RNA sequence: CGUGGAGGUCAGUGACGAAGCCUAGACCGUAAGGUCGGGUCGAACGGCCUCUAGUGCAGAUCUUGGUGGUAGUAGCA
RNA sequence: AUAUUGGCGAGAGACCGAUAGCGAACAAGUACAGUGAUGGAAAGAUGAAAAGAACUUUGAAAAGAGAGUGAAAAAGUACGUGAAAUUGUUGAAAGGGAAGGGCAUUUGAUCAGACAUGGUGUUUUGUGCCCUCUGCUCCUUGUGGGUAGGGGAAUCUCGCAU
């Protein structure tokens, strides 16, 4: 339902399309809370982004064995562009009024863009996790 | 003459002939017997030709001598027909007299299907149907699509229904 | 001007003040200087057809089966002098329901079916009027010289009808129908004990179908007798009709028993009715009633009203002259006047009233009653400051 | 049909034409009818338009406004008219173009050369 | 020439978004020191939505409508020949009207014979849907006696709540208009007017365009002043169109796309 | 009509060599010519070709499955054309005409009784 | 069988949506192809009888334009 | 009298329709490259009207989110239609060192699938182009056409509704 979606799109990106499709489908379908805890981890080196299918030469470590992969690293740029994009759906979602405790990336997406450069848009949409429900006799 | 209207309109354009699919062909002639532009069928290669119209009700046996041909005004000389099927048979091979068998019968054809078309009739009088036709203009299918979608959006029926259930049950307790 | 409308949803009679311009859709234009309701006496009884008499004088007729003369007085409450209703005398009972729930063993469409006055007008400064009921019923009531009413006569048609039109061209008489109830034509007594029918209409040929085309007159007019050599046994009198069937028909009795034309008006035969006089140049043309004052068919002029939205207008040969108020009116409407030939009062079930000009086609006042009107009539149109 | 050989009927010398006439040639260009009474009381079909003349609009939906010629802004072929105007969501009054054919004259501007104008085309003012 | 443009109307939308933004943040910085200038902003300059922008008796409810006395008997039935999705829409219908008996409509009994049935086996109402293609598209709400007539465009329609067979809570919104409030006062009577509070079951009716929305719900509640429910029933649309005033004869409104050149008016 | 069964001989497409492989080459059927192609000198196994056998059944030729000829009206003088030929012709409604004509188109052949192969075009209820 | 244009014709179709485009959609024709429904769309187009031609593509290390894998690789002294 | 790809000015076309047509429909012999003689592109279409998105909000900026104008932003000065390759997301399916093709079926998902409703023979009535009384008019041959006024069904299925 749109009346519980808040969607965030950026556009025409001087960010590595490659980077930007591993990050986003890393943090795909998490609680916004635990997704934006997620990326600070990640520029901590806490916590590593588990690329799998552009990830050729990626140094293996025990990070990746969180996800289920050996292969993972910790990229700086693309992040800084998707929890620059979180916090903006949040804050959309805010004037939406909604709750942000059940905020979750429903749908998000990255595709290229126009031209050598290669820009990339991205757009992610949150939602409201819907529970809440008691019957009778 | 006739055989030579024929094979000009034949191949050499009749420019009414409509080819089906089928390869058939239609002489939209408002005056042939059968729809079929074919030799001995088409109003304008035959001389002497007959045919059934309706006008109003009323089913006229129009014929064409080849007398008149100098005439195009007063080319058909028509006669209605009785209205008893039974009767207006017998009416039609009376005036048919001594003409060829194709005619004499293809007329009492033609006869019958257009009378066995008041039959609009039955389709007028048990008619009262709560249906008819609407057409689908894209314009409205679209002012009737995207204007929903923006007021669902400005809706926000959640928000609605908590006002209304929380100012309600504050007041009937 | 002033206006007595008919309400049904409230039961009554609101009083309309205002000017001429007045709008009570847009708030930066003129509003009314008065709505008031009067008689408030319920949706079981609402007033199906009224008269006005005079200045101070008008007379009745409820849906509850009674005929009321109302005194009217004037008082103040800038500078406008509003109105005070009082009934005098009430003549009661004059339905029969059950002629009704008999006779439409599926008509057309009306499951409650509920009888009403189709008219109710003078007879010839008489104090005399005849009310006409869809029962068939017809009642003549008299005014008494104490100002009290008394029922004369009741005189029994053959139903169901749909209209009644009296003849008022001396140059007493009227005429009658209903659904595939023909018109007929009759004569009555100064006594108003007896009625005789002097002439019945015949019905056209059959249509290319050959099925027999529908007999619905709506309303119907007169027009000023034929001139030429009057035939003997033929009466004289010329008359126009409406039907549902959008056939406006034109009868010369002079000529013959049926209608020298029927003419449909519309496709698809659109449901018709009301058959308002009017003139091309906002010029009176009509008696008091409304019968054309004419020898001739063809300087006839047509209001009508369909069950859609539309007031169409017509000639004397069917010819379209254009729809009136194409754009504000939207519900149906159910009651149009040409007052004074130079006003029209249109106003239907959207609730409105709406006092249009007959010369330019342009609404002049546009006023909410909140209830659906089913009657309007005009008092005067002198200014107010 | 052209009879002439000095008139051309292609359409690519005339749309050009009318695309780069000079302000006086679309002067005019821009030929208002005149009202029923007025084609009456002046015995003369259509004029062009100046300023503060007075006009009624018919076709569009700006129809039956009438007003009071503001500007021919000839450039465009236009004629924003006083008072026929739209409203922009910043409160601000942006005047709606309408086109000379459209509108129709309901009261002229009168000057001793548009006097003269009258006279020449078989008027009587 | 395009390139120019192309090259233009870029730089000055980098222009003017730089110039846009600048003049936020010199507002905010100002914002901190006083905070009654910022109200001052928020008297002034409107939002301007097309609701902000809207361009301008009890005898009744017995007659037409049906009432608390009663129990509104009401008869369902589809057009002649329709298929699953038809019955597929009854069920719904069955679930959610009160005391419908559902019929299946079998060819001839052109109308007023069918007003005729329904006053001997006593209804209320006659509700009748169709479907054109293989979609449900229309519905009609046909008071039995006189007959206040409606005739409705559904759009939507949907299938995770599973319902009570407890009786569920009406709420409607936004009916100013007078032709508003009679189709307010259509469903009032077509749904019922039982509803036990336990089971916590709501069918709303909001509308807000002209489209107007149905859904069902469940509602919970914290002391806390706030309200939780799920989502629950058919998801819907409809339009008014018509209004005929008899049980078919004359009309009252009739949409004609001629509205929709307004932008607004609604009703 | 009591007409006879249809067969129809060959029911799949005729698609073209390689027409799956490489998308620049399409669907349309075009003979292979290369003397040293596999399917013009049909191998086992290898798409079948179009021949002159597949050929229809000449009585049975055009019929649709309603055992009529599919015949293209376009307004409804050309339709009243097959008022003789309802047992075997079929009225297709042509793609263009519109809504407001279809519904008339529609009035005359439920009437005739010529069986429209494409009703419920461009309209609703 | 098909495409651009010409003459002729269908008092042809057409903002109640021409053409084009899609389409896990239907019919026809051995096939070249033709027809229809649904969706998008926005201003012109089609059959028939004949004319005419800058007329039908899988390739030419074809010509131009656009986009992939190579690759987040070699690489940034 | 004849010549005439230049110049000055017209009128034309079974010509081309933006990768065509002059190189060039547009800041074109322009940008650009070369020491120089020279070489030399690419690039048309918002909409009827800028009504080009006010105002609130997120960000030092790049863009977004609400909201609105418009018939349509499924027309945003990346602008008519918007194909294909190719790319992302979602859903379904398949995958033990090859896939796509042909013949045939299975399963899964999916699409169609009559505003079909009579026909015939009888029987009540009621009407009309029916019977019958009186006509009026267009024309070419009897085997004519159009259309009024009355009356009547107790004869008549002649037609059509019940």
């Amino acid at each position: 339902n749109p009346a519980k979606s808040a969607s965030a799109r950026g556009s025409y990106l001087r960010v590595s399309f490659k980077n930007t499709r591993e990050t986003a489908q890393a943090i795909n379908g998490w609680e916004l809370t635990k997704a934006q805890k997620y990326l600070e981890q990640v520029l901590d080196h806490q916590r590593a982004i588990p690329f799998r299918r552009f990830n050729s030469s990626i140094g293996r470590t025990a990070q990746g064995k969180e996800f289920g992969v050996t292969k993972a690293r910790w990229p700086a740029k693309s992040v800084k562009f998707v929890q620059g994009l979180l916090q903006n759906a949040a804050a959309n979602a805010e004037a939406k009024g909604l709750d942000a405790t059940k905020l979750y990336v429903s749908h998000i997406q990255v595709n290229q863009a126009p031209k050598e450069s290669s820009p990339s848009h991205i757009e992610l949409v949150v939602t409201e996790k819907e529970e809440a429900v008691a019957k009778a006799a | 003459s006739d055989e030579i209207v024929w094979q000009v309109i034949n191949q050499s354009f009749c420019s009414h002939r409509i080819k089906a699919p089928n390869g058939q062909n239609f002489c939209r002639n408002e005056y042939n017997v059968t729809g079929l532009c074919t030799r001995q069928s088409c109003p304008l290669a035959n001389s002497k030709y007959a045919t059934v119209k309706c006008d109003n009700g009323k089913l006229y046996l129009y014929m064409k001598t080849p007398e008149r041909a100098h005439t195009p005004a007063k080319l058909w000389e028509r006669i209605k027909l009785s209205k008893n099927y039974t009767k207006a048979l017998q009416q039609i091979d009376e005036h048919l007299l001594h003409w060829s068998k194709f005619f004499r019968h293809k007329c009492k054809q033609r006869f019958t299907k257009l009378t066995q078309v008041m039959i609009t009739e039955r389709r007028l009088a048990l008619r009262e149907e709560e249906r008819h036709y609407v057409g689908v203009a894209p314009k409205v299918k679209r002012r009737e699509q995207n204007r929903e979608r923006k007021a669902l959006v400005a809706a926000k029926i959640e928000k609605a229904i908590e006002k209304e259930l929380m100012d309600r049950l504050k007041s009937g307790a | 001007m002033r206006l007595l409308v008919s309400c049904v949803d409230s039961g009554s009679i609101k009083e309309v003040l205002c000017n001429i311009g007045t709008d009570t859709s847009v708030q930066s234009a003129l509003q009314p200087f008065h709505v008031a309701p009067h008689l408030a006496e319920g949706l079981k009884a609402y007033v199906d057809r009224m008269w006005v008499i005079s200045e101070d004088e008008a007379i009745l007729a409820r849906n509850s089966g009674v005929v009321e003369l109302v005194k009217i007085s004037k008082h103040l409450k800038p500078k406008f002098d509003i109105s005070e209703f009082e009934i005098t005398s009430s003549v009661s009972d004059l339905f029969d329901d059950a002629k009704l729930e008999s006779l439409s063993s599926k008509s057309v469409k009306r499951t409650k079916l509920v009888d009403g006055f189709v008219t109710l007008c003078p007879i010839k400064s008489n104090n005399t009027f005849v009310a006409a009921t869809k029962s068939g019923l017809l009642h003549i009531i008299k005014k008494g010289e104490d100002k009290k009413l008394i029922k004369l006569a009741s005189l029994g048609l053959k139903a169901p009808v749909e209209f009644l039109q009296l003849y008022d061209l001396e140059d007493y008489i009227f005429a009658y129908g209903g659904e595939e109830n023909l018109i007929k034509l009759v004569e009555i007594d100064s006594s108003f004990q007896s009625l005789k029918q002097i002439w019945e209409a015949k019905n056209v040929k059959n249509d290319r179908l050959d099925m027999r085309v529908p007999v619905w007159p709506m309303a119907l007019r007169f027009l000023e007798p034929s001139p030429g050599k009057t035939e003997k046994g033929k009466l004289n009198y010329q008359f126009a009709a409406i039907t549902r069937w959008s056939h406006l028909t034109k009868y010369s009795t002079q000529h013959g028993r049926k209608p020298f034309a029927q003419i449909d008006l519309l496709p698809n035969r659109e449901p018709l009715s009301q058959m308002e006089v009017f003139d091309a140049k906002g010029e009176n043309v009509v008696s008091s009633l409304g019968n054309f004052q004419s020898e001739t068919f063809n300087e006839l002029n047509v209001i009508t009203t369909d069950y859609k939205k539309n007031v169409f207008k017509f000639d004397g040969n069917g010819r379209m002259l254009g729809k009136v108020g194409r754009d504000d009116i939207t519900g149906s409407s159910t009651y149009i006047h040409v007052h004074d030939g130079k006003y029209l009062l249109q106003g239907g079930l959207d609730r409105y009233v709406r006092i249009f000009d007959i010369k330019t086609n342009k609404m002049l006042v546009k006023v909410y009653v909140g209830s659906r009107i089913n009657f309007i009539v005009m008092l005067d149109d002198v200014e107010i400051e | 049909a052209k009879q002439s050989l000095d008139v051309s009927s292609d359409r690519r010398k005339a749309r050009k034409a009318y695309f780069t006439a000079p302000s006086s040639q679309r002067r005019v260009l821009l030929s208002a009818p005149l009202s029923k009474e007025l084609r009456a009381q002046y015995g003369i079909k259509a004029l062009p338009i100046r300023r503060d003349d007075e006009v009624l609009v018919v076709r569009g939906s700006k129809k039956g406004q009438e007003g009071k010629i503001s500007s021919v802004y000839r450039l465009k072929f236009a004629v924003q008219v006083d008072k026929v105007t739209k409203e922009k969501v910043n409160g601000a009054s942006v005047p709606i173009n309408l086109h000379p054919s459209k509108l129709v004259i309901t009261k002229l501007h009168l000057d001793k050369d548009r006097k003269a104008l009258i006279q020449r085309k078989g008027g009587k003012l | 020439n395009k390139l120019k443009r192309q090259e233009i109307f870029a730089d000055i939308k980098h222009e003017k978004n730089k110039e846009r933004h600048t003049m936020r943040r010199k507002r905010a910085k100002e914002e901190r020191e006083n905070p009654e200038l910022r109200e001052q902003r928020l008297k002034e300059n409107v939002t301007q939505t097309i609701e902000n922008t809207r361009v301008y008796e009890d005898d009744l409810m017995r007659y037409f409508n049906s009432n608390s006395n009663e129990p509104p008997k009401i008869f369902l039935t589809t057009n002649v020949n329709a298929k699953k999705s038809a019955y597929e829409f009854a069920n719904i219908l069955i679930e959610i009207l009160p005391n419908v008996t559902f019929v299946k409509r079998k060819f001839g009994y052109k109308l007023k014979e069918i007003s005729d049935i329904c006053i001997k086996r006593n209804f209320t109402d006659i509700v009748i849907i169709n479907e054109d293609k293989k979609k449900v598209t229309g519905l009609t709400f046909i008071h039995l006696p006189e007959g206040p007539t409606f005739y409705f465009k559904l759009s939507s329609f949907v299938e995770h709540g599973r319902p009570t067979s407890h009786i569920p809570e009406l709420i409607l919104n936004n009916f100013q208009t007078r032709l508003g409030q009679t189709v307010g006062r259509l469903f009032q009577s077509i749904l019922p007017q039982n509803p036990d509070i336990e089971g916590r079951q709501v069918i709303t009716l909001h509308n807000q365009r002209d489209y107007i929305f149905f859904r069902r719900h469940r509602y919970v509640f914290k002391d806390n002043e706030r309200v939780g429910l799920q989502e629950l029933g058919p998801q819907f649309t409809l339009k008014l169109k018509r209004l005929q005033r008899g049980i078919k004869e004359e009309t009252e409104w009739e949409h004609k796309p001629e509205m929709d050149k307004e932008k607004k008016k609604f009703y | 009509l009591p007409h006879p069964k249809i067969v129809k001989k060959h029911t799949k497409k005729f698609k073209r060599h390689h027409s799956d492989r490489y998308h620049r080459v399409a669907e349309n059927w075009r003979k292979q010519k290369g003397i040293d192609s596999v399917v013009r000198r049909r191998f086992r196994g290898n798409i079948s070709q179009p021949k002159i056998g597949y050929g229809s059944n000449k009585k049975t030729k055009f019929l649709s499955p309603s055992g009529h000829k599919t015949f293209l009206v376009a307004n409804v003088k050309d339709l009243e054309t097959l008022t003789m030929h309802t047992k075997t012709y079929a009225a297709e409604i042509a793609h263009n005409i519109s809504a407001k004509n279809r519904v008339v188109i529609l009035a005359r052949a439920k009437a005739l009784g010529i069986k429209v192969t494409n009703p419920k075009g461009r309209l609703a209820l």
